[PDB]
RNA sequence: UGAAGCUUUCAUACU
């Protein structure tokens, strides 16, 4: 547990100097919402150097039960027109999506 | 949308895969292929491995349509189930004494190799050095 | 010699007895035999002699 | 606008005739004081509680980051010929001026230098000291370096030539620092290993045990044995004459130390030989489990060595880790 | 210039994977080594069969593919309920008997202290009373001769278990002489 | 058949093994953190490990049979 | 039967007859990635022609979603010869 | 207990 009064997470460490966490979902609604965010951001905001996002996370084995939150937080850096096109499919506004993204991060990490 | 309905059609596909009629097995293989490519990234690997256990014995089939459907189903399972399982199914036949088994298994292996050549790096089994040649990959044995 | 999958397609006697000797040596080797494989240090000197087997320890403690 | 409560919790509301955004962070039991400051040359609010936080978005990157100091009671921006951009902060029986000059980082770090590549460290449960093992390939030990240098000196003094001007006494005096000029990478099966006891609050080295030339440490553990009292022990697994490519090793050893003086000193007890590299050591039910290459063994503490108690021989290739629940 | 079966069985670390034709391969040592990898299901076993695959016996008569329990409970065979069909399909969903990755299917592989209430009703045994002694007729031999050595941990009411135990059709209980909660799960 | 690394019913052990050794070395050259692992393990510069792998590319597994 | 020479910038086309079905797996469901063809197959009088029946092209040729998932869009010019 | 393959002048069904 990283923050006082927070929840337990799985912290990992990398040979390039990176630090990351994997946190569990507690409800089906959060999981479904983040799954739809990832699905819609895989198409309308593709990786910069020509890679397929689902194929990259399936490099040696297919992905199973993980949502890429580094792709999901790239929503806050898109242009307002595409932010609206993405948000209006989730039946939501961009500020609500931003608040929902910040909630799960501040629940576990900083 | 099919991710919620794979458990319901599995016994029917079992029965059809056990059916003597060529169309029954060919069409069941087509169903397996479409189901595999339909659910991908949704965690349905259990039923798909179960169904592969019934699809695989048909690799020694001479009828062209049946073997075409079997190859399609195998290439769909390569995506839905992963290349590691496919390599595990091909390993013991790659070097069989009979030329028929070797032909079939090398066709399947080449199909697995052309797609996802990079993932196979992490899946190859260990092969020991002989007197003449070195076969161990030593870098992967490093321990920081 | 018991009938197992190891002794299949083997039709000659001496081949069977030699393969049985081989399998016996292999299996007997790969087990854990505590009697000869164990390190006891008896309280005879209590700070020396850790080369005691599992039988010499009983002889010293008898 | 920001809303500070009398507790260590905060609110936020975007300026408009009606609230449009909401975000509350449980980040105190003491009243929040909101003060004006300027970070990055633009506006920011320095919230203050038992701990003092800085709230700043950053091109839509909201950050509520604490600081590495204790409670204050009033502050604002500062500017001088000394430093034109800072803060004037007040504490109990104190008048401070402070500054924050880190461009949006999440961690602050302090560093303590080591000698070789660290492999693994354990934490002493009583003293909270760290027991680290460091090991490098193509490396000399300290003694081997010293004697190799003395060798080169005595050989260059007998170069058969006027024996009248000595570069050898100048070559022996000052050692160029290895953190700047590199360590002499010499040899293919040559190793260098070290065991270190370190205090984590300060950076001081409490104890240092150097090992022989071609011994390489790979595992370390701190535990207690049931047949003994409440004494702590340190076990170090070491390879002997390891070649990596093609792989070849001459053997291995397990060292045992007693970890006395409130977890500050290691004293050698004995040294048990093994026929392969001990790569994993794990305390287990008043005893210890050791992975000796392909073999998994149970070991109890003895008076002259470690006593083998149980063994499994069916693990596939090589044991790289052991964990027990 | 080719091995015999017994000669090749002496060279390999695992002789029970060696077969008749394995000595006729171009590289039998690699073949046997790959046959011993700690994975890698074997060949479909009908490569040498001249009867091809499947077929073989038309003797067996098979009934129509039985519908799953919940679907057959939906009462499909006029007023139709949709919510019942939905809630039942999702809420009543069950997982069928799946098989392991190693397992393979063959032509002949589709054929090869507590008592039930129906057996207790047919045998003529009454129900368990509140505070009395109503043993089964096999318990008198256990009370006379002693406890069974095959199951020493079994408890019977009257001999080892007290009479007030016995509840319903449970006339016996096996008494054999942590933090088991999973880590990340939905609430 | 036109792709390098594919096999057939007459492929030998040597060709298979040198093919997987060669694309293993290329994969090591490609992935940035595998080369890091090796360069930390054997205590060498990364340029030196790259050059060693390129030099090993020529004849991995020794010269062929007969 | 496929040209399969490494392609370039020319955009493959389909005729009115089959508009909207994949060129690899000839499928009627979900198109994904635009088809590129070799320069020789688009040279001269061949520009804009159907990648299946060399007739007049009226729409852009696409690989289906299943083909792009299996990376069957990376195998070369799919003009049928 | 079991092993039902191969061929055509058959004849009959499905694509
Ligand atoms: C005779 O000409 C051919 C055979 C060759 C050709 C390429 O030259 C010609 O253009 C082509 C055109 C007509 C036909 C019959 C081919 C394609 C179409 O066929 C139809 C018969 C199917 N019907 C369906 O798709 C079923 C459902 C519907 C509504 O779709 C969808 C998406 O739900 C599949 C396909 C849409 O057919
Ligand atoms: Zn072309
Ligand atoms: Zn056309
Ligand atoms: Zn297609």
């Amino acid at each position: 547990t990283l923050i006082p009064g927070g929840s337990e997470s799985l912290v990992y460490t990398t040979l390039s100097g990176g630090i990351g966490i994997l946190v569990p979902f507690t409800s089906h609604e959060d999981h479904d919402f983040f799954q739809h965010v990832e699905m819609h951001l895989r198409s309308e905001h593709p990786p910069l150097c020509g890679r397929d996002h689902l194929s990259f996370r399936s490099y040696y084995f297919p992905v199973k039960n993980v949502i890429d939150g580094d792709l999901c937080e790239q929503f806050n850096s898109m242009e307002p027109n595409k932010q609206k096109n993405v948000s209006e499919e989730l039946d939501r506004t961009p500020p609500e999506v931003s608040k929902k993204l910040e909630d799960i991060r501040t629940r576990y990490a900083f | 949308m099919g991710k919620d309905y794979i458990y319901a059609v599995t016994p029917l596909l079992e029965d059809a895969l056990m059916d003597r009629d060529l169309v029954h097995r060919q069409t069941a293989s087509a169903v397996v292929q479409h189901m595999s490519l339909g659910v991908y990234g949704f965690g349905c690997e259990d039923s798909l491995n179960h169904l592969l256990n019934y699809v695989w014995p048909n690799v020694f089939e001479t009828s062209p349509h049946v073997i075409q459907a079997v190859m399609g189903a195998l290439e769909g399972l390569r995506v839905a189930i992963g290349p590691c399982r496919m390599l595990q199914y091909c390993l013991q036949g790659l070097f069989h004494p009979a030329r028929k088994v070797r032909d079939v298994y090398w066709k399947i292996y080449n199909s697995i190799y052309i797609g996802s050549q990079d993932a196979l790096i992490a899946h190859y089994p260990r092969i020991y050095n002989d007197d003449k040649n070195t076969y161990i990959r030593y870098e992967l044995d490093y321990i920081l | 010699i018991p009938n197992t999958a190891h002794f299949a397609n083997v039709t000659q006697i001496e081949d069977a007895v030699s393969l049985w000797a081989k399998l016996k040596l292999q299996k007997a080797s790969e087990r854990w035999q505590p009697d000869t494989e164990e390190e006891y240090e008896d309280s005879s000197g209590n700070v020396v002699n850790k080369k005691t087997y599992e039988d010499l320890k009983r002889q010293g403690l008898l | 606008l920001n809303i500070g409560l009398q507790n260590g919790v905060l609110l936020r509301t975007v300026l408009d005739p009606v609230t449009g955004d909401l975000s509350d962070t449980r980040t105190g039991s003491r009243p929040v004081k909101l003060f004006r400051v300027r970070m990055q040359g633009q506006e920011a609010v320095l919230a203050m509680s038992s701990r003092s936080w800085l709230s700043y978005s950053y091109q839509s990157r909201f950050h509520l980051t604490p600081l590495s100091y204790e409670t204050l009671e009033f502050a604002s921006g500062f500017a001088s010929e000394q430093c034109p951009e800072g803060i004037v902060a007040i504490s109990t029986n104190t008048l401070r001026i402070l500054a924050l000059e880190k461009l949006g980082a999440v961690f602050n770090q302090v560093a303590f230098p080591l000698q070789y590549t660290p492999r693994k460290f354990v934490i002493h449960p009583e003293s909270n000291n760290l027991i680290i093992i460091e090991t490098d390939h193509n490396a000399y030990t300290e003694a081997t370096k010293a004697q190799r240098k003395q060798q080169m000196a005595e050989e260059m003094v007998e170069a058969a030539g006027e024996l009248a001007a000595e570069m050898a006494a100048a070559f022996l005096n000052e050692n160029l620092p290895e953190s700047i000029f590199g360590a002499p990478k010499a040899g293919n099966g040559q190793w260098a290993s070290v065991i270190r006891v370190m205090n984590p609050i300060q950076g001081n080295t409490l104890d240092l045990v150097q090992l022989e030339q071609n011994e390489a440490a790979f595992s370390v553990a701190v535990c207690r044995f049931s047949n003994t009292g409440e004494d702590w022990y340190v076990l170090v697994g070491v390879a002997k004459d390891l070649i990596l490519n093609p792989r070849s090793v001459a053997g291995g050893f397990v060292y045992t130390y007693k970890l006395v003086n409130n977890g500050e000193k290691l004293e050698f007890l004995h040294k048990t030989p093994v026929e392969e590299v001990p790569a994993a050591i794990a305390p287990f039910q008043g005893r210890v489990l050791i992975g000796v290459g392909k073999l998994l063994r149970v070991y109890d503490l003895g008076k002259k060595k470690l006593l083998r108690k149980c063994e499994n021989k069916h693990i596939a290739n090589y044991i790289s880790g052991i964990q027990t629940i | 210039n080719r091995f015999t079966v017994a000669e090749l069985k002496q060279l390999v670390a695992r002789p029970d994977v060696v077969e008749m034709h394995d000595v006729t391969a171009q590289d039998p040592k690699l073949l046997v080594h790959l046959k011993a990898t700690r994975n890698s299901v074997p060949v479909p076993r009908h490569w040498c069969f001249k009867r091809k695959y499947l077929q073989g016996k038309r003797g067996i008569e098979k009934p129509p593919f039985e519908l799953p329990d919940f679907i057959k409970r939906t009462g499909i065979q006029i007023d139709i309920d949709y919510q019942k069909l939905h809630d039942a399909f999702f809420k009543w969903q069950t997982k069928p008997k799946l098989t392991i990755h190693g397992d393979l299917y063959y032509e002949g592989k589709e054929f090869e202290g507590d008592l039930s209430d129906e057996l207790r009703i047919s045998l003529g045994m009454p129900v368990g009373p509140n505070a009395h002694k109503v043993p089964p007729p096999w318990l008198i031999a256990m009370q006379r001769y002693g406890p069974p050595p095959s199951y020493p941990n079994l408890k019977i009411p009257g001999l080892n278990s007290p009479i007030p135990p016995l509840y319903g059709d449970v006339f016996g209980t096996n008494a054999a002489e942590i933090d088991r909660t999973p880590w990340g799960e939905l609430e | 058949s036109k792709y390098i690394g594919t096999g057939h019913a007459d492929t030998t052990k040597w060709e298979w093994l040198v093919n997987q050794h060669r694309d293993s070395y290329c994969s090591y050259m490609g992935h940035f953190d595998l080369l890091n692992y090796f360069a930390i393990a054997e205590n060498e510069s990364k340029a030196r490990v790259r050059f060693n792998l390129m030099e090993k590319m020529l004849q991995p597994c020794g010269p062929p049979a007969d | 039967i496929f040209c399969r020479k490494q392609a370039g910038v020319a955009i493959g086309r389909l005729c009115e007859k089959c508009d909207g079905k994949c060129v690899i797996c000839d499928s009627y469901v979900r198109p994904c990635t635009l088809v590129r063809i070799c320069d020789e197959c688009n040279y001269g009088s061949y520009q804009g022609r159907c990648v299946i029946c060399g007739g007049p092209g009226v729409s852009d040729a696409y690989y289906c979603k299943e083909c792009t998932i299996q990376e069957k869009d990376r195998d070369g010019c799919p003009k049928i010869v």
